[PDB]
């Protein structure tokens, strides 16, 4: 058959990955611009939200050196790919958690819907990729939101999850953090609750 | 804003390192017991992040220079260079890579590591660039020391730098570690092990380039990146 | 009645597919964690249904005619053959081989089938027949065409017919796949792959047999199978 | 060593094993004669019992596409092989669970004692064999009775089980069914009360 | 119009078939007893059509699309796709590239043809289609049946789509046919053997081409044709 | 020495290449736009000629599934070559023989005289290709008029097929064809009076 | 694929085949049985015929050393392989051209109609296999008669030669040899009326 050059093999980003991909978060000097948590200014349109989560191993144990990267659509179902940190929104971000602050954070709105190349509408969702030590290849998942429960309970990619209990795993919990709108999202490597990863 | 117009070659988890690896320690408590799902590709997943108009700092590529305390790093003065293609051979221009690593003696400038060997006052281990028009890389660092950790009771990492690749979408994003022609830390390595297929393992290891050495300066080192080959969609939907 | 008369040498279930074989995405929650319990042969295994009297239709075995709507089946006209041996080389007569498959385009007749190639209406795609005294079988079929599955994001089936045999006891009975001689599918698949050893992967090879063919008319394929050797009980209970 | 002509090895049996096994649970016409699950007429020997289950993986949840064959003694502990939709008792059956609500069933008598190879009395048994899309491999199990505690104690096949606790695995729960007497024997194939498998 | 400005590189004609191979058995009365008479190259032999400007249906491409009476066709779902250079490697830009073949039963859409395996109403046989501008082509289609024919007396093709390429000149023009990897009927037909030098069979075998395929849709093939070498003129009539 | 990519090697069109190549004659339905038999519409400069033959094997029996290519230059010497169903002219055509029609036809005009690579003049010709069930790979030809004599008998090309007898087999015969000038050219592919064919 | 033990190759008969297979014609002693020219002694019911013929190479020269069998139906239609020199009549025999006696003889009945395999009549014929010097594997043909014009034209086996021409070659000539009713069957092994010869 076909055999194209193979891909890069993948290796775990290991535990000092603070020091190249969330300088801050290392507690390591930064440079004039970082890729950061913050995707949204105040003045970007949509529905201003918090984004928090923990992130635990298969014996339960918090996992305190994860690195994490998030895509999402803005609010019009629109990914916008030129990254700047002048714009009121970009689609992109890194957070971490790290001994001090083991709950990572965003600081976004709440995506638009998209359609699948199909046409059928996407219920709102946040790409998630998760990296850590002990992680050889990063996990892909997706945050759903627990107040779309219409749209996720027809989204194309949620009904690709054979059982209904594990599609469960993606929705966040919406919640108040100091008055404003907060969704919780926590991510189960291993073992009972683990969260739905995707392949793709 | 950005379109569905591409599709990636599926990867092969074979070729990468499996999940659950256990003479990588950490890697038991770490690993899906469940199946991955697989989802067709969408705009979600063939679009990512285009840093073109990230600002950079004179000397991000530059690990002598970038940081400067008084002095420079202590340890082998190396160019690490390279070429981003994907599986089709197109270059990957103006693309993200980024890289982190310990000084020349192995020691890490996170708070962290405690390993008795000692910092380097003038070296911080951190680097980014965009590939050019052209798909190809190049950073000025020192070779990294070995680096000892608790795996198993005498386990030492071979010298590495660790990259991430950006590509253009959030399903060509790589991260990865590069390792140095020769090293016979290599064979030994449980994270290099990690890695199944002995051809696999090959593809980390840098080579070393004469042809782009500073003479009386520097050395230099080539690791070229294979990202997922980028195809037009065809015959979708009809 | 039947009677307990023989021993069937025992499984080497590292020929066989083990139960966890994870590439294999669904075996991972439906294999057993706990190890099989092994017990001795007694009447309850070395015996099992004969279908000698089993009242069969005159197309069961023809899948050209069994599923008849007006026309025949679209595809690759082709018979399947072989023998129904044991371990020991004596061939087993009178045993039950039941098959079904996909048509011509890897759709199958079954309501959970939602592959978007078309059904065809003079396919159905199951047969069965019993062995004839010299241990034969024979079926007339449409090639299956390869059936594209949710495993990983890119997995098909090379084209291949199910197979199930009953034998001289539920010790003996046995479901299996059979795939074509040359298909470049085969060593990619992860049900394929489940079994271990390359050389058993080659015992569920069909081979093109010209020498069966129908000229004009259709191809064939020879299957053989094998299944536990029976031996007459010897020496026990002193 | 003296080595054989190797077995054709296993395969699963797919998700589709209906079109081939189980055709009415396929969606498809039958042909004149089946090999289903009704073991007896009701003028066969013996008590008249319903047998049904479910099926879990080891996740908990049902397995919706499992296809099982049964053999059993008839009613005076003789294996009858020669099948036949005309016998008054037939020691082989098929079932299968489906989609729906995931549960088999199977009509038959309590079969009788039969002696295993050293002559010592095995408790009342049905041989089971498991299929599914997912099992490389059958798996072999064997379904006691809960109304036979005193020859389930002494049965040979039994006692080779190491653990009392998974000897429980294999005892079917008497019940009723529409008034009428049955045993329910759940198949846990891993995890939490793993049902005991067997090589022979 | 067109203009003589470059030469082509003449043919092996121990590469081709060559005309008298009398297993096939029709070549016999059809293939010329004298030598073939050189010429040089002139302008007559040096151009040809150029089909730029044909205009071509939106299903030309399609064969799954393009004999639509009510539904799809039966059978195995694949994108046929490749590139044409030349001997040179250079690619052959907006050049006309025609295919034909029986359906998945190895039965023909031509009165001629009377195998018994049915007519597929929803399949024709026939695509056509430009390269673009690198020179790669691409057609859906299903992948056709192995045909009997009446030439020995249990002889059949291998599964087989029938190709022709035009190229920048008549001296370029070419018809061939595309096999299938790994089919086991290629060593064993006449036609595949009127060529007498095994690698020159090899290049008319297209491979799977996973990379290329839409999961859960279609599979895909890529055959690649290299036509003659072109090249300018030089130190003519001097 | 220097090796370069291997050609494609050449295989027998057989004899359903009407299928794709000559639609009408399979007995198929037509696109709308096909590359066919009529190189000249009604105003195209020059004068107006009717070409036909029948094609034979070595046994003298008809071939009845030839398939030909033509090329040509227009009146004015000219080779048209970007293909348009709109032309006037199109220097480039195909026709079949068929078992309906075991005769092809060419609706086109006299080509006029084009020099070759030395700059001397050609005798006006018609390049053909011949196509067929048996024919390995296809045969080269050209078609040549009687009523030019005089250029025929300077022609370079001509003058290389080293004997006078074989260079008649090119010679098409003037002739009418329901009252309109026709040219009738045969062709031998084996045996007695056998076409000289051409490699180049 | 399935490759079986590979069949004996073919050799010639060679010039000296008589002294092994045509006793007689090799003017040799005859054993007591001899398997020969008279198919039929004259009690056999059915129409009584002379067959004679004479065989050639391709320069057009007598094939003076030739062995041929023949196995024909007896009048109704039916094959008779029970060999025995007291049967009125025998299915199978054997001639011989020699260079006292350049054409063969054999004395038969005309063969009655016997169906092909899907049951289409064939027309009345007699297999032939023909042996000699220069014969590297024998050659196979049928004779058939220019009085059963019928049933020749509408025969599934001389239908699938392709060239009418052909079919004439396998057609013999009715006679009169000393007042009885003769057939003359030459062959023609190539060239100019070359016969044709089948595969099977
Ligand atoms: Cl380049
Ligand atoms: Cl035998
Ligand atoms: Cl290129
Ligand atoms: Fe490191
Ligand atoms: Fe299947
Ligand atoms: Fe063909």
């Amino acid at each position: 058959p076909i055999e194209l050059l193979p891909e890069t093999p993948s290796q775990t980003a290991g535990p000092y990955v603070h020091i190249g991909l969330a300088l801050e978060a290392a507690g390591n000097p930064t440079r004039d611009q970082e890729i950061w948590n913050r995707l949204a200014k105040p003045d970007a349109p949509g529905e201003h939200i918090l984004l928090l989560g923990q992130v635990y191993d298969g014996n339960g144990h918090l996992v305190r050196d994860s690195f994490l990267e998030v895509w999402q659509a803005d609010a019009n179902g629109e990914y916008q790919d030129a990254y700047n940190l002048e714009n009121a929104f970009n689609s992109f971000g890194r957070t971490a958690t790290t001994f001090d602050a083991g709950e990572w954070t965003l600081h976004t709105v709440k995506p638009g819907v998209v359609n699948n190349a199909a046409g059928v509408p996407m219920a709102p969702h946040i790409n998630i990729s998760l990296f850590a030590r002990g992680i050889n290849i990063h996990l892909h998942t997706r945050l759903y939101f627990d107040d779309e429960a219409q749209a996720n309970a027809k989204c194309p990619v949620l009904n690709l999850i054979e059982q209904p209990q594990r599609r469960e795993t993606l929705i966040a919990k919406r919640c108040e953090v100091d008055g404003k709108t907060a969704y919780r999202f926590d991510i189960r490597i291993q073992g009972e609750g683990e969260t739905v990863f995707f392949d793709f | 804003p950005a379109q569905d117009n591409s599709r990636f070659v599926i990867r092969d988890r074979n070729w990468h390192p499996k999940a659950l690896t256990p003479d990588y320690k950490t890697s038991i408590a770490r690993s899906p017991r469940q199946a991955l799902v697989s989802i067709p590709q969408s705009i979600s997943e063939t679009t990512g992040p285009n840093f073109s108009h990230l600002g950079f700092g004179a000397h991000d590529h530059d690990l002598l220079l970038n940081f400067n305390n008084g002095g420079l790093p202590i340890g082998e003065r190396i160019i690490v260079a390279g070429r981003v293609v994907d599986q089709y051979g197109k270059p990957v221009p103006n693309t993200l890579v980024e890289m982190w690593q310990a000084n020349a003696g192995g020691r890490y400038r996170h708070k962290n590591d405690r390993y008795l060997a000692p910092l380097d006052p003038n070296f911080g281990g951190v680097g980014r660039c965009l590939t050019d028009s052209d798909g190809y890389y190049s950073f000025r660092t020192i070779k990294p020391g070995p680096h000892p950790w608790r795996n198993g009771p005498n386990d030492w990492r071979p010298a590495h730098i660790h990259f991430g690749i950006s590509g253009p979408s959030i399903a060509t994003k790589l991260i990865t570690q590069l390792y140095f022609e020769g090293d016979p830390l290599i064979p030994m390595c449980p994270i290099v092990k990690s890695i199944a297929n002995p051809e696999a393992v090959q593809q980390l290891i840098a080579k070393l380039d004469m042809n782009n050495a500073n003479p009386m300066d520097c050395l230099a080192y080539r690791f070229d990146i294979v990202l997922r080959g980028q195809r037009k969609t065809h015959f979708e939907n009809c």
